[PDB]
């Protein structure tokens, strides 16, 4: 598949699936390759990724869906990104 | 003399099987099930319950010593819903339609 | 089952999907797809322990049941340079604020 | 009403079974259309459930009233049972998104009059404070029920 990276605030970069990445309505307008976030640090970011992973596996899944974790501390950090990231 | 009156037992309780009187009858085929219907209450009321498939495997198992004991059972399946409910429910209203067909039947029994 | 890896290197995270029976060379050939780094200029880490080429994921340690979509397992990767291997070195992420009084 | 309980009177024998992590909260959509909360049900439980033919249903989470799937949908409506087999309800979670779910653990750790005293956008304390809601997701299902004919 297609591999596109997404950059933190902090330059960590992320190696994420094109199709993966789509799941973000702000990522499907800033592409239509390589993207850069300004704002959004790193354990936020890897925490999206996550969810894309979580997200594109357990759509349309008859195998019964677990819980996406998200800890106390990073809530309000994920909140906003999210928000940002329209997904 | 006895078994042939607890055959026509059985051929009473085909009839109240039967989806002639399946419309008022459904209630009582098989045990009350405290669970769905939720009836935390029903085990302390109801002392002795009763129900159509039990009757049906007892005639089978030829536990019924004469056709008087085959009536107290299927008198107590109707004694049970009659004492739990209130004289308005709709359950009543049904187990009396059944129980009127039963009570025509147990009556013109030959002997 | 299907393993959900971050095969990660200095400040570098690659999320791919793997299975149990996949071996480590298989890996490998994905960070080549990548990275542009072919698999003998490769070295995949489970926490500090190396992982040998031949050997499959499962047998590594990394199950379907640990290793999650949401919540993947992380494997370490160093590469060669002047014909001798870097040590494993993983950046990492920033922290979290400490917990606000209203969410306590 | 349009979403509503037909007052059958025909027996349909359902198993209620939670596989998810939440406690579920059974909903009935009475005659008129009115929905009555039933007892809850622990998570990686389940029970029989003496409902009728034509009988809707909708399950949520008994603390927050967030929605969950039955079958894959939203909505769950028993048919007449075969040599009657009971109808299974299997409750599980959808695929959140990352706003609503993370929502739903702000919402948990914070009180509602605490939610103006978050560092975060003006446009999320309107977020947070529109909690799920049954009625409302109700008028949604009608609606889109409508635009399907």
């Amino acid at each position: 598949m297609m591999y596109v990276k997404l950059i933190s605030s902090d330059g960590h970069e992320f190696i994420v699936k094109r199709e993966h990445a789509l799941t973000s309505g702000t990522i499907k307008a800033m592409l239509s390759n390589e993207v850069n976030f300004r704002e959004i640090p790193s354990h936020v970011l890897s925490k999206v990724c996550m969810y894309f992973t979580y997200k594109v596996r357990y759509t349309n899944s008859s195998t019964e869906i677990p819980e996406f974790p998200i800890a106390p501390e990073i809530a309000l950090e994920l909140l906003m990104a999210a928000n940002f990231l329209d997904c | 003399k006895v078994s042939e009156q607890l055959k026509c037992c059985s051929g009473i309780l085909k009839e109240m099987f039967a989806k002639k009187h399946a419309a008022y009858a459904w209630p009582f085929y098989k045990p009350v099930d405290v669970e769905a219907l939720g009836l935390h209450d029903y085990c302390d009321i109801i002392k002795h319950p009763m129900d159509m498939s039990t009757i049906k495997s007892k005639l089978e198992a030829r536990e019924y010593r004469d056709a008087q004991e085959f009536g107290a059972d299927v008198r107590l399946m109707f004694s049970n819903c009659y004492k739990y409910n209130p004289p308005d429910h709709e359950v009543v209203a049904m187990a009396r339609k059944l129980q009127d067909v039963f009570e025509m039947r147990f009556a013109k029994m030959p002997d | 089952m299907d393993v959900f890896l971050m095969i990660r290197r200095h400040k570098t995270t690659i999320f791919t999907d793997a299975k149990e029976s996949s071996t480590v060379f298989e890996l490998k050939r994905i960070v080549e797809g990548i990275l542009k780094r072919p698999p003998d200029e490769q070295r995949l880490y489970k926490d500090d322990q190396l992982l040998d080429d031949g050997k499959t994921l499962g047998e590594c340690g990394f199950t379907s049941q640990t290793a999650r979509p949401q919540a993947p397992a992380t494997v370490g990767l160093a590469f060669r340079a002047d014909d001798t291997f870097e040590a494993l070195c993983i950046e990492p992420f920033s922290s979290p604020p400490e917990l606000p009084d209203v969410m306590k | 009403p349009v979403l509503r309980s037909v007052n059958s009177r025909e027996p349909s024998q359902v198993i209620f079974c939670n596989r998810s992590p939440r406690v579920v909260l059974p909903v009935w959509l009475n005659f008129d259309g009115e929905p009555q909360p039933y007892p809850t049900l622990p998570p990686g439980t389940g029970r029989r459930i003496h409902s009728y033919r034509g009988h809707l249903w909708l399950f949520r989470d008994a603390g927050t009233h967030d929605g969950l799937l039955v079958n894959q949908t939203e909505l769950f409506v028993p048919s007449l049972n075969v040599d009657g087999q009971p109808i299974f309800a299997n409750i599980t979670l959808p695929v959140y998104t990352l706003k609503e779910r993370c929502l739903q653990v702000v919402r948990s750790l914070v009180k509602p009059e605490n939610y103006r005293r978050l560092d975060i956008v003006r446009s999320l304390y309107e977020d947070l404070e529109d909690h799920p809601n049954v009625q409302k997701d109700l008028e949604r299902l009608t609606q889109e029920r409508i635009a399907h004919q």
